[PDB]
RNA sequence: UAGCGGCGAGCGAACGGGGAGCAGCCCAGAGCCUGAAUCAGUGUGUGUGUUAGUGGAAGCGUCUGGAAAGGCGCGCGAUACAGGGUGACAGCCCCGUACACAAAAAUGCACAUGCUGUGAGCUCGAUGAGUAGGGCGGGACACGUGGUAUCCUGUCUGAAUAUGGGGGGACCAUCCUCCAAGGCUAAAUACUCCUGACUGACCGAUAGUGAACCAGUACCGUGAGGGAAAGGCGAAAAGAACCCCGGCGAGGGGAGUGAAAAAGAACCUGAAACCGUGUACGUACAAGCAGUGGGAGCACAGACUGUGUGACUGCGUACCUUUUGUAUAAUGGGUCAGCGACUUAUAUUCUGUAGCAAGGUUAACCGAAUAGGGGAGCCGAAGGGAAACCGAGUCUUAACU
RNA sequence: GCUUGACUGCGAGCGUGACGGCGCGAGCAGGUGCGAAAGCAGGUCAUAGUGAUCCGGUGGUUCUGAAUGGAAGGGCCAUC
């Protein structure tokens, strides 16, 4: 039968023009006031999965 | 395309790209191998372990006996037990695209009439539904193992045909690449080539 | 599609056991002992051919011994001086030369000898 | 050409892994499976997305964003989908019936994609600022 | 997919679209006109099945052979060359097959018709109360109590009643839509203990049913229950009269049958393990994976080389598995024969290959059926953003070098 | 002594990690502090002082809002 998404990634992740997956960065959640500025900034944007976890998402992302 | 008549000796315009078109081997070959697959039935089917009629106890104790260790008197490794892997019914039709279908058929259509094994004839009917008569014309033409392809629906022709096991008659509808490529030659009356073409397109 | 193996199964074995025919008890009765032996046999063979060169140098250069002493030079010294005299003659030519025709292998002694001193 | 004359393109029908029938075979004892661990086992190996225990990356990261329901209603066409349609009037329903837009679509975009010669009336739909323009040059017309 | 979900593992719709099939009615009720349509039972007539059946074409000569259906000649039938038998492979020898016919009687399904019950249409009404809601506890809905709509109810309550009420996914207003608390209803759907016909890239006696055979038997078990093994002479018994050895044996040798009895019932073929008889060569001073390289002699077969044996001699500690590592005194195997393990279905990705190509392809289904229709859909030709939205750009930010 | 740069948006380019991430960063925009000015300031001489996701809580919001208008809930940003 069809095989079935892994919600949780389907979540996490969105597939992007070429076909990599950009997503949210870990960390920027809660206790902040302790981490500094800067720091939480670069968290913000979204980011590509890279080379070494791509294939475990592509597993996890059948239809996307 | 230009196929010249047997019984009139006078021309037949045709299309170039249904009669003439080059022989694709390999697209012919898989729709003829496609043809084979759905004709068979699959039918067929063994007993699983789980099948085989027993009861699930097991045979002896795991340990102690020093037999070796067996868990199901049903199991595969185990005379009059189940298939490993027993079969089921299944369908082995294989999906052909309309496209390379025509194709196929297209490229046998020019094969025949390069071979010289297409005859075009203005007409092809029997009088009496009468196998002999069938038989007759046939020797008359010459021919033996014969496709007689037909536009319109011949009963006597039929009825003629029957017996005679080298001989088929068909509807130009009914046509298949198989059955093209198998008869030595093919007849096709004035009308079945017309109509073929408009098939075909 | 019920493919039964009786046929070639026998045909495999009964191929292998004729290769093992003349070998001691099972190991020309028994297929599981004879197909061993079999191989055994194949890996003793390409050893073998290997070592029959060995072997057969070996022979040759004991009777050559033999002979150039008999004719007063030792094989190492008989071989020098056939070297240094530009005799190119191997010493399975020199070993059947030595036992069927005693004049002939004196000659090249004396040949040696020469070149020699 | 004959039944027994035909034969397949070369390279289209490969020669299908067997597992497991001796030593030539290349696939021998093992079938390829290296030596006992799970993924040797019959049934064996570990599902998507696991990583021997460590918090895996569909886990470690933090889940975003939420899915628009007018996104599933909404569409976007092409010039050469201004072309597609029949007559020279392109309305949701002139889309729909031409095939280009799904039945459930409220609201399509004209864009800049690919192009339009003939002169084409745009009714009802939002249309980019290239495409207007393109739409414009092919001498149509654009109304809301 | 949207959703649900220790937001884990997993579960998983609906709206809307394409098809198959499509049938709507009645009571809560009385006045009128009233046997009025429909439905059910029951007789009768007709048609068409079903349960026995009838007819059903056309070939001889010759060779081989135990036997012709085979080879080689010359003919004939075919709306019949499906299939099965007959001394080897038969269109024409037999049974059938195509095709054309057949029922005293019983009965299925159609109409036609008679009788019985059954009641149509109009006007006026009436419009399912311990019910809908609610509180508490559970359950069902993809929906795990969550912001949770909707459905069911064990418990305690409890309306309005068309100037009315339900739903539209917390909730309110508006708008739309429907009328709960009473029923009936064919079709398309599911299945095969059983009956008939036909089919198979299904098995062919360790297979296929457990069971080709007197099998759910023998046997095992107190019992529920478990549960085998075991097919083949020959074309035809022509199954061996008679004689002989032997215990008026068993078994055997003649005889006879037969194409063949080394086809004799312990019966087609008749492998291997295993056990013998005969012949050649070797072997009783010689130490080990038993072979291999060299190699004398001896025997045989042909005119020296083939074959068989192998004195003596160099080298040489099985196989598998598992291991850093095994001759290992680590595992497994007494041997032989048969069987015994990477499959199947459906999704997804990549590679090859074929078709068509900014297009490609159809699914159910329909179908003088692998044709043709069917483009509902799906993938692609546009992305960015969480989204609204913008769009060859877009997001970020007040704005981006 | 005076102050709040213990700024906000970004960030060429590097380092270090299998990855999650972590680190250094000139410069640009806005707005500030000290300095006469050149300048310096995006915490502390540097290297420890820490905890992913989920699920919630609080505040803001030019996103969404299951007939429509709201609302709930969701998203985004800050934070617990
Ligand atoms: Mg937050
Ligand atoms: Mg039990
Ligand atoms: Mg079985
Ligand atoms: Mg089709
Ligand atoms: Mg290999
Ligand atoms: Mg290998
Ligand atoms: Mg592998
Ligand atoms: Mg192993
Ligand atoms: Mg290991
Ligand atoms: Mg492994
Ligand atoms: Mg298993
Ligand atoms: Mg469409
Ligand atoms: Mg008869
Ligand atoms: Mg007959
Ligand atoms: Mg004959
Ligand atoms: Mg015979
Ligand atoms: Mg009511
Ligand atoms: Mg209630
Ligand atoms: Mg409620
Ligand atoms: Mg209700
Ligand atoms: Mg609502
Ligand atoms: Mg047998
Ligand atoms: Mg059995
Ligand atoms: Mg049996
Ligand atoms: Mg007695
Ligand atoms: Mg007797
Ligand atoms: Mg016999
Ligand atoms: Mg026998
Ligand atoms: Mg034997
Ligand atoms: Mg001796
Ligand atoms: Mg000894
Ligand atoms: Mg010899
Ligand atoms: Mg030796
Ligand atoms: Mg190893
Ligand atoms: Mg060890
Ligand atoms: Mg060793
Ligand atoms: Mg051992
Ligand atoms: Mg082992
Ligand atoms: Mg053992
Ligand atoms: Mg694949
Ligand atoms: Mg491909
Ligand atoms: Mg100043
Ligand atoms: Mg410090
Ligand atoms: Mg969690
Ligand atoms: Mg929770
Ligand atoms: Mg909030
Ligand atoms: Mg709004
Ligand atoms: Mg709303
Ligand atoms: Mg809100």
């Amino acid at each position: 039968p069809k095989i079935k998404t892994v919600r949780g990634a389907a979540k996490r992740f969105k597939k992007t023009g070429k076909g990599g997956f950009k997503h949210k960065h870990a960390n920027l959640r809660h206790i902040l006031t302790k981490k500094a500025t800067k720091r939480k900034r670069h968290l913000r944007p979204k980011a590509m999965v890279s080379k070494g976890d791509l294939g475990l998402v592509i597993a996890c992302l059948p239809y996307a | 395309m230009e196929l010249v008549l047997k019984d009139a000796q006078s021309a037949l315009t045709v299309s170039e790209t249904t009669f003439g078109r080059d022989f694709n081997e390999a697209l012919v070959h898989q729709v003829v191998v496609a043809y084979a697959a759905g004709a068979r039935q699959g039918t067929r089917a063994q007993k699983t372990r789980a099948e085989v009629t027993g009861s699930g106890k097991k045979p002896w104790r795991q340990k102690g006996t020093g037999r070796a260790r067996s868990g199901s008197i049903k199991s595969p490794i185990w005379r009059s037990g189940g298939v490993t892997f027993a079969a089921r019914p299944q369908d082995h039709s294989q999906k052909v695209n309309k496209k390379m279908y025509r194709g196929a058929l297209k490229s046998i259509l020019s094969e025949l009439v390069r071979q010289d094994r297409l005859i075009v004839v203005e007409k092809f009917s029997v009088e009496a539904p009468k196998t002999k008569l069938l038989a007759q014309k046939l020797k008359d033409m010459a021919l033996e193992d014969v496709l007689i392809i037909t536009g319109e629906l011949d009963e006597n022709l039929f009825l003629a045909a029957r017996n005679l096991h080298k001989v088929d008659v068909r509807d130009a509808t009914g046509i298949d690449p198989v059955s093209l490529i198998a008869f030595d030659k093919v007849v096709m009356t004035a009308d079945a080539v017309k109509q073929v073409e408009e098939m075909l397109a | 599609a019920r493919v039964k193996r009786g046929v070639i199964a026998r045909a495999r074995h009964k191929k292998i056991l004729k290769q093992a025919k003349g070998y001691y008890g099972a190991r020309s009765r028994v297929y599981r002992v004879a197909f061993q032996a079999v191989i055994k046999a194949g890996q003793y063979a390409y050893r073998d051919r290997r070592q029959r060169k060995r072997q057969f140098r070996q022979l040759w250069i004991a009777r050559i011994n033999a002979a150039a002493r008999q004719n007063g030079i030792s094989y190492s010294k008989f071989i020098n001086g056939l070297k240094k005299a530009s005799v190119e003659i191997d010493r399975k030519i020199l070993a059947d030369i030595a036992v069927f025709d005693k004049v002939a292998f004196t000659a090249l002694v004396e040949k040696a000898k020469a070149a020699l001193a | 050409m004959r039944l027994n004359t035909l034969s397949p393109a070369e390279g289209s029908k490969k020669a299908g892994k067997r597992l497991g029938r001796g030593i030539g075979s290349g696939l021998g004892k093992t079938g390829g499976r290296g030596h006992k661990g799970q993924k040797s086992r019959s049934g064996g190996g570990v599902r998507r997305g696991f990583e021997g225990g460590q918090m895996p990356l569909y886990r470690r990261l933090p889940k975003f964003g939420f899915t628009s329901r007018k996104a599933a209603i909404t569409a976007e066409v092409r010039l050469s989908d201004l072309a597609k349609v029949e007559g020279g009037v392109v309305d949701l329903n002139t889309l729909k019936a031409a095939n280009i837009i799904g039945i459930q679509i409220e609201f399509a975009k004209v864009i800049l994609a690919g192009e339009v010669t003939t002169p084409v009336t745009v009714r009802g739909l939002r249309v980019t600022k290239g495409a207007r323009a393109a739409i414009e040059a092919a001498g149509g017309k654009i109304e809301e």
